[PDB]
């Protein structure tokens, strides 16, 4: 599973963070940093994967905000990236042309849909309109 | 199944069952929910992957009865894009993972050796873990990329040099020890900080 | 800025 | 523009819609095409070519291209498939040896790019024995629900009785036509 999924921008700035390991708040903060500064040091043609602290960091951010994850060596690498790319296709599809302004402003509706798709950072729903539509009518529930 | 063994033999008499359910998955290569970049149920495909590896990791009947599914799937996937590749990538480790048939097992190193020339760095990094992985495992296969091995070393990725470094290490052996000390000394002298000490 | 442009320009 | 003359026509009726008729060889499907345009089992000769007729039901004249099931035959489908819209396989279930190839070809028929927006059309030809499988037997053994993004629907029609024709031509109509 995702031990945490961070969305940090180019900048060092963090739009997004979901962890799914218990961990210190300084521990966290520490972490996080540390990722910033790994992925913000890392240059673009590193394969977009570290082993840092014996987990997959996989870093791939296909806009000035990356994403970043951390998931144990006991699946495919491919998956994780595969995983980021439908989730933020259904981010884009949810929110329609996606940006770092709408990310920000749209930071609660990011959470709701981030753990209406992955909870406990293990995959929960495969399909990309089930998800979708789900979403949908747990906000038109007021 | 991972959590305790005592439940392999209980949930290794579903294996037909999740052979059936891969083998119609994959017959099924279009569909509007779950296809991405032409792969359909990329998830639901790397988990059938995943369980196969794990299940009849010690047995004959359970590598048996997926060993033609592994097969199928092993030719009848492309690794053009991204889900491919994992897919794939999956396949073979499942394969060299299980008790897998002579066939089965070239296959795996051969998909690893034409992943191992791709200029992707992700793809690079998937072929030396592999590799990394399939150590003990055809050892004698993982000799033919002892120059793709040593080529990793002096790659411009910090994960790709990390990975070819630690195969390095892992496929010394008693006849090429002495040979591969000059290139382990030559490494580690001219390494990255971070990596001379490891290479140590 | 590089903020408002799309995360996959799609 | 103006659209007052479409609207007069579509009034009455002026939706035709299309179909297709694909299939092994000796598996109903000129049996079937005969009863969908006259009603009658009437034997035919072998499908060398190709067999051209239109049937008109529900105000919609869904015309069907008789396609054989033979070696030399079977890879001119795809000529068929062109300007077609719709397109119906008649499966053999009393040959369980030609069951395998009769799936092979429907997979290879839906496995086209060229051929997406037409619905699976599963007809189950020569349901008159009981060496015929039933309506579900007959799509798993041809994995009609593991057809993703196709309208598959698999009916049950007797050559000799005629009976599912009519269920099978509201389904298609109900498919591709979706106004009231
Ligand atoms: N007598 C009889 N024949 C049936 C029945 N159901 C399916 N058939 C088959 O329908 C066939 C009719 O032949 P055709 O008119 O040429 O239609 P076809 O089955 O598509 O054969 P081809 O045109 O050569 O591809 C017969 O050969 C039978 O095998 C049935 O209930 N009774
Ligand atoms: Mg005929």
């Amino acid at each position: 599973m995702i031990h945490f999924i961070l969305l940090f921008s180019r900048q060092g700035k963090l739009r997004l963070q979901k962890w799914y390991i218990t961990l210190p708040d300084k521990e966290r903060k520490k972490i996080t940093r540390e990722i910033v500064q790994i992925i913000l040091s890392r240059g673009h043609r590193t394969s977009s994967f570290v082993d840092w602290k014996e987990l997959k960091l996989v870093y791939k951010r296909y806009a000035s905000l990356y994403f970043c994850c951390a998931i144990e060596n006991q699946d495919n690498e491919l998956l994780t990236l595969e995983i980021v790319h439908r989730y933020v296709e259904l981010l884009d599809k949810y929110f329609g042309n996606v940006c770092e302004l709408d990310i920000i402003f749209n930071f609660e509706k990011a959470y709701f849909i981030l753990d209406e798709f992955i909870i406990g950072g293990e995959i929960q729903e495969t399909s990309k309109k089930i998800a979708v539509k789900a979403i949908e009518d747990s906000d038109m529930l007021q | 199944c991972e959590r305790s063994p005592d439940m392999l033999a209980h949930f290794r008499k579903l294996v037909p069952q999740l052979v059936r359910i891969l083998k119609n998955l994959i017959m099924s290569g279009y569909s509007p929910e779950h296809d991405v970049s032409g792969i359909s149920d990329p998830f639901l495909q790397v988990r059938i992957l995943r369980l196969l590896r794990i299940l009849g990791r010690n047995d004959d009947d359970s590598s048996e009865a997926m060993n033609d599914i592994l097969a199928q799937v092993a030719t009848n996937t492309e690794t053009s894009k991204n889900v491919g590749n994992a897919i794939l990538y999956e396949t073979v480790l499942t394969i060299m993972d299980i008790k897998s048939e002579s066939g089965l097992r070239v296959l795996a190193i051969n998909i690893l050796g034409r992943f191992l020339l791709n200029n992707d760095k992700n793809i690079r990094y998937v072929a030396l873990t592999s590799l990394l992985k399939t150590v003990q495992t055809d050892h004698n296969a993982v000799q033919r990329h002892r120059s793709t091995i040593v080529d990793c070393l002096k790659d411009l990725d910090v994960s790709i040099k990390r990975r070819a470094m630690e195969l390095s290490f892992a496929l010394v052996n008693g006849n090429n020890i002495r040979g591969m000390m000059k290139e382990l000394l030559y490494f580690l002298d001219s390494c990255e900080p971070e990596f001379k000490a490891d290479c140590a | 800025k590089g903020e408002n442009t799309s995360l996959l320009h799609p | 523009g103006n659209i007052f003359a479409n609207l007069f026509k579509g009034l009455f009726g002026k939706k035709e819609m299309r179909i297709l008729m694909v299939g092994l060889d000796a598996a109903g499907k000129t049996t079937i095409l005969y009863k969908l345009k006259l009603g009658e089992i009437v034997t035919t000769i072998p499908t060398i070519g190709f067999n051209v007729e239109t049937v008109e039901y529900k105000n919609i004249s869904f015309t069907v291209w008789d396609v054989g099931g033979q070696d030399k035959i079977r890879p001119l489908w795809r000529h068929y498939f062109q300007n077609t819209q719709g397109l119906i396989f008649v499966v053999d279930s009393n040959d369980r040896e030609r069951v395998n190839e009769a799936r092979e070809e429907l997979m290879r028929m839906l496995a086209e790019d060229e051929l997406r927006d037409a619905v699976l059309l599963v007809f189950a030809n020569k349901q008159d024995l009981p060496n015929a499988m039933n309506a579900a037997e007959i799509t798993d053994k041809l994995g009609l629900h593991s057809l993703r993004h196709r309208n598959w629907y698999i009916q049950a029609t007797c050559a000799t009785s005629g009976d599912g024709l009519y269920e099978g031509l509201d389904w298609l109509s109900n498919q591709l036509r979706n106004q009231k």
